[PDB]
């Protein structure tokens, strides 16, 4: 990951991280100048997910935005092994979870 | 563009308010967000581009705020128009000026 990228995410994460994310990735496509970020949830998404990724990619574009035009995002319940979570390129944020 | 500032957004952004978080961006003090969005809508600021999420950006042409990651004023505002109403995040100039062919 480019570091503007992970500065960006570690500032707009800031006051948002409850305890039911479990991993939040960004996969960048530099060509497209496009973003997708994904948000891992230990239970089923609720509107306030929506919400707070919302703001979260206003906080990043006005910060980040000379290096990417859009974004999308996708919050997913996920009851995966901690293993698993834990190997999934492109992480900004995890949560330490017994292996 | 909604018309109402949402104070519990926009606090974010301003620091010494109830909701501010150190290390966002910042409104600057003198800056009254409300007098900003009146102003969009009045057509004394300019929308001049949108951002991801269709966000609208406006020069206001003065110094309304200082971005977190560079530290650096900016005279832009991108306008996140939410079902509670609006706030205004400072955009880095970068975000404004570094512009692909």
């Amino acid at each position: 990951l480019p570091s503007w990228l992970r500065v960006g995410m570690n500032i707009a994460m800031l006051g948002m991280i409850h305890s039911d994310i479990r991993l939040i990735t960004v996969d960048y496509e530099e060509r497209r100048r496009f973003l997708k970020i994904k948000n891992y949830l230990s239970r089923e998404a609720i509107t306030e997910d929506h919400e707070d990724m919302e703001y979260l990619i206003t906080e990043l574009w006005s910060m980040c935005g000379e290096y990417f035009d859009e974004a999308d995002f996708e919050c997913i319940y996920s009851n995966h092994s901690s293993m698993e979570l834990n190997q999934i390129n492109g992480a900004v944020f995890r949560r330490k979870e017994l292996i | 563009i909604g018309t109402k500032i949402h104070d519990g957004a926009q606090g974010k952004h301003i620091s010494g308010h109830r909701n501010y978080i150190e290390g966002k961006s910042t409104l600057n003090q003198n800056i009254n967000p409300q007098e900003l969005l009146n102003g969009i809508h009045s057509g004394a600021y300019p929308v001049i581009s949108k951002g991801a999420r269709r966000n609208p950006v406006v020069d206001f042409g003065y110094p309304i705020g200082s971005d977190g990651k560079s530290g650096l004023s900016t005279n832009f505002g991108t306008i996140h128009s939410g079902k509670n109403g609006v706030h205004i995040v400072p955009a880095n100039p970068k975000t404004i000026k570094k512009v692909q062919l």
